[PDB]
């Protein structure tokens, strides 16, 4: 379930708080909009078999139920300290910051690493993709401090350009059109080729179309693998070996 | 609890959210708000709950709360009003949760206001003073070592470094509630003990062991046996 | 407007102070290198003063104009600076220690001249308006000695045909890492002190086509690698100036982000207060 | 054999024991063999050509610059270029003219 | 969105926007540091966003009034080339000032020779 | 206003205003880059900058019992003579100190004797 801007929300109630004459608290909401914003959003919760199977007197017996919510909050000037923000950011589970500077930049999904927490984590991803999301976790957090040297970048340690060269690779390949989600194995098969390092020796500029080729050349030739990986998402050496496969047999063309 | 003469532990999971609770149920009666819109009773409300947990001659309740900062701003009434109360400062930071030790508590930010001579005695006030200065050191020198290199650091300096990492590694502690990802027995040290190993390491013996016997090992008896090994 | 702009400021400053910070690390690599080079540089200059030291104070004794002394009546400098700015007060001060010297020199009578290495030279000496006689910009690093062979060159040609009876090298000294100083030392006449010795001129070198014409080209060889020597070795003073000015900039910056952070927190914390006094009271 | 050094005012070029080298002298080729007498020379550019130990063959060219030896030791103080023609006078009348102008 | 505007439309207008965001990092370093702490490619992408930003100007011919100059119209497609042209390397050498209310990218050649 | 106290008073007046002014200005600059950076003439400006706030302090006769230090009383014409000279730069070769807390400019120079 998705609640578009739940701060328009918090304007109506604090309208009608208002015209009925409620005392007003700061930023002229209403005492309780805590309590407004708080006993929604904890609808949103996973219940045991157990809860399932009183609820429906027996009927259905082995299944957990899930309610998911993906609130939008509106930050006027980039301020999370405002009352509702405050209030959102302390109820829910994490954050996915959007920055209108990024969304600028080139990079249209425009979220913003290393201030985005989610605090659920790896429990919440699949093993391959828990697998793989490391190396992208740690190359971003390398390359934010390493932005201060890009304008002089000429005079480094090696080791320091490389970290460069991938972090700046890495940001450009997590550009995404809109409209287009992709599938667990086409991410999990674009992670492993850039943190296997087989985007070393290819440039900045054309690492979009290096994507869509290798996309569309293992939907041409390897389509069972990426059933495979979309069915169960495993990982093992049997499945590392078949996408390094892939990958050199990708590299010779293109 | 306290009544039957033990002493108690109190975990309050966040204090702030305790005082925005207060600022609501104040609003809904519609008193006047106080400054930045707290309640105008404010001080009162903390100090009716903190001035109850204190050390009676028939028992002692202590307190471990979790604070939370509005906006970073450690002058908000909220934080101005807790840190009145507060004893001590426990800070944990993800960057030496990095380096693998646990627990994660910085040395250089947590304080406590009972580390005085005059509480502690002089042994314990030197020994946490000199560890601190220490640690401290080696923050300015981990500096000059990134910038230039090790070549620059004189062999006084190179010392420091040494006994500094191996100062940092000593603090790490297998937890008993933690057996299951370490793998390995939890430990408990007496004040004593923590203290005659960290005046040994400053005053210069157990220099000659390697760094990587003080890590998780627990006492530094136990730490001179796992040298003997590692 | 602490809601609308000081929250912009502090975020400039941050930035500021992140780029300051890695260009002291910058600096401090590119010092490193320039150390290499001046390391490098020095045993041709000693081999050079070796040969001299043989040719001139063996058994038989030879006199050359850059060699013999002469009296004085008019003096020559030459001068190294900087062709890009930070590195701190180096320039200045090597500029006023030059001055000082020109003044006592002038007080004497004695007409003064100077060759110029770096335009933060030439423009400072130009305002001061002493004549600059020649002028070479643009090494940056790894700087050429093909390109100080004519400074050198014109100097040189001065001296010897009487318009220059001294001449100076003006340069920072690389003492080390955390200390440099600014220091005038001669070239012409050759002010080594003598040395003596058995070996040389004993088993002496057979000389082709001459001993003569070798001590010319020997000689000017010589001060051509005492000038290159000197260049680097301010390069190298030039990094660890600007390493230690960056440094300083990046606490100004650190100390100045905080003040802005406490002032944008009252204008906050009072912003509130207002608006929610305002609220209330319009409830009447 | 001897130890020849290859140098210049802004680098080491070469350094190594050497059994016989070819240079062109100021009046003529010349060729060094270990033992020599004590010789001073300046050297036009071209080519001076090295066997080192094992009779190894290394060719160096060179824009000029001094040849001499010493007993064990052949060092050659090398330049970077002819500098015979003096183009930079022409150079220093700008730096005047600039701050005439 | 290029489903409108098609691709040229739409990758020109994300040039302009990345390039003037670009800039405006970069003018920070300026304002304190001094140009000659950029990278070459910093100080020409500065100088072409500098142009681009002086580009957007034009004078309407509701306002002769004030600036007192005739009023320009221009095609969407004129626009496009033109600022496609200043991305690229086509106007490097013409100064700011030669692209300040002029109009059309034919006419500012026309300014800088006049300037 | 030039009527009542006559020019030279004004003009002293206005040249010490624009000329603190300027120190204010440079003030954010030296913060963070300090004064080398700073040209000759933005030099000359601080130094006189700092000369005339120094020279604006006095020893009054009612602060004896703070200071210790006897008070002074300063004539229009001594003051409007020496912030005229300061700002001529007659007294460049003097050090700051010397003109903190003194009454005079002749009282400043007698204590420059002495640093």
């Amino acid at each position: 379930i998705i609640y578009d801007d739940l701060s328009k929300q918090a304007v109506a109630y604090r309208q009608i708080s208002l015209l009925l004459r409620r005392p007003p608290g700061r930023e002229a909401f209403p005492g309780d909009v805590f309590y407004l914003h708080s006993r929604l959003l904890e609808r949103a919760a996973r219940v045991n078999a157990e809860y399932v199977e009183a609820f429906t007197k027996g009927e259905v017996k082995g299944k957990t139920g899930s309610l998911t919510a993906l609130p939008i909050i509106e930050t006027q000037a980039g301020d999370v300290s405002a009352f509702v923000p405050t209030n959102v950011i302390s109820i829910t589970d994490g954050q996915i910051f959007l920055e209108t500077n990024l969304f600028n930049a080139g990079i249209r999904p425009a979220v913003n690493p290393g201030i985005s927490v989610s605090r659920v984590g790896g429990a919440a991803q699949t093993k391959i993709m828990k697998k793989l999301s490391g190396g992208i976790r740690t190359a971003l957090a390398q390359y934010r401090e390493l932005a201060a040297f890009s304008q002089f970048a000429s005079d480094l340690d090696d080791a320091t350009r490389k970290q460069l060269d991938h972090g700046q690779k890495v940001t450009e390949l997590l550009k995404q059109k809109q409209y287009a989600p992709m599938s667990v194995a086409q991410q999990s098969l674009v992670l492993f080729a850039a943190e296997r390092g087989y985007l070393a020796d290819v440039e900045l500029s054309k690492i979009g179309s290096f994507e869509a080729a290798l996309l569309a050349y293992v939907d041409r030739d390897h389509a069972p693998l990426m059933q495979e990986i979309n069915q169960t998402g495993g990982y093992n050496d049997e499945i590392e070996g078949k996408l390094k496969g892939i990958l050199d047999s990708f590299k010779a063309t293109q | 609890f306290r009544d039957e003469g033990r002493d108690v532990l109190l975990f309050v999971d966040n204090i702030y959210r305790y005082t925005l609770a207060g600022t609501e149920v104040s609003a809904l009666l519609g008193r006047m708000p106080s400054a930045v819109g707290y309640q105008p009773t404010l001080a009162e409300e903390m100090g009716v709950l903190q001035e109850r947990i204190t050390s009676t001659k028939t028992g002692s309740i202590t307190s471990v709360q979790a604070v939370y900062v509005p906006a970073d701003d450690l002058t908000d009434p909220s934080p101005a009003t807790t840190f009145a109360h507060l004893d001590a400062t426990v800070v944990l930071s993800r960057q030496i949760a990095s380096l693998g030790i646990y627990p994660a508590v910085d040395p250089l930010d947590s304080t406590s206001r009972q580390l005085d001579p005059l509480v502690v005695g002089q042994e314990h006030y030197d020994t946490a003073r000199g560890v601190q200065s220490i640690l401290q050191r080696y923050q300015e020198l981990k500096d000059i070592i990134a910038i230039l290199g090790m070549d620059e650091l004189s062999e006084e300096d190179k010392l420091v470094v040494a006994r500094a990492r191996k100062i940092q590694r000593f603090l790490s502690q297998p937890f008993f509630v933690a057996e299951v990802f370490t793998g390995s027995p939890g430990k408990y040290v007496s004040l004593k003990d923590t203290i005659r190993g960290f005046k040994g390491i400053m005053e210069g013996e157990y220099d000659h062991l390697p760094e990587q016997a003080f890590y998780m090992v627990g006492s530094i008896e136990e730490a001179v046996e796992k040298a003997k090994k590692l | 407007a602490g809601a609308k702009d000081i929250r912009s400021k502090i975020a400039s400053v941050q930035n500021t102070q992140k780029i300051t910070k890695a260009m002291e690390m910058v600096a401090a690599s590119k010092m490193r290198k320039s150390q290499d080079r001046m390391a490098a540089s020095r045993p041709y200059a000693e081999t050079m003063r070796k040969v001299i030291g043989h040719l001139a104070h063996g058994n038989l004794e030879y006199k050359h104009p850059y060699l013999e002394d002469r009296d004085v009546k008019r003096v020559g400098y030459l001068v190294v600076s900087t062709d890009r700015g930070l590195a701190g007060g180096l320039n200045i001060n090597l500029f006023k220690k030059l001055l000082a010297e020109m003044k006592t020199w002038t007080d004497k009578g004695v007409q003064a001249d100077l060759a110029m290495i770096g335009s933060k030279g030439v423009s400072f000496f130009n305002s001061v308006g002493g004549n600059v006689v020649a002028q070479v910009t643009g090494m940056g690093d790894n700087p050429s000695l093909s390109e100080l062979i004519g400074p050198v060159k014109v100097m040189l040609q001065a001296y010897d045909e009487g318009r220059l009876d001294k001449l100076y090298i003006v340069s920072n000294k690389f003492i080390n890492t955390m200390s440099q100083v600014p220091t005038i030392s001669q070239l012409l006449p050759l002010p080594a002190s003598d040395d003596d010795d058995l070996k040389h001129k004993s088993w002496d070198y057979l000389y082709e086509p001459d001993p003569k014409a070798l001590l010319d080209t020997l000689l000017r060889r010589y001060v051509e690698s005492q000038v290159y020597q000197g260049v680097v070795e301010n390069l190298a003073s030039e990094q660890a100036a600007r390493m230690v000015a960056m440094k300083a900039a990046t606490d100004n910056g650190g100390s100045l982000i905080k003040e802005l952070q406490l002032v944008y927190n009252k204008a906050r914390q009072a912003s509130i207060t207002q608006e929610l006094t305002e609220i209330v009271s319009g409830a009447a | 054999t001897y130890h020849l050094d290859v140098v210049s005012a802004e680098q080491q070029m070469f350094s190594g024991l050497v059994e016989k080298i070819q240079v062109t002298g100021s009046e003529g080729e010349l060729g060094i063999y270990p033992g020599h007498a004590p010789l001073l020379t300046a050297i036009k550019p071209g080519m001076i050509r090295i066997v080192k130990q094992h009779g190894h063959e290394e060719f160096i060219y060179l824009s000029g610059g001094i040849l001499e030896v010493q007993p064990g030791n052949v060092t050659v103080l090398a330049d970077t270029a002819i500098r015979g023609q003096d183009l930079d006078e022409a150079r220093a009348m700008e730096a005047k003219r600039k701050a005439e102008e």
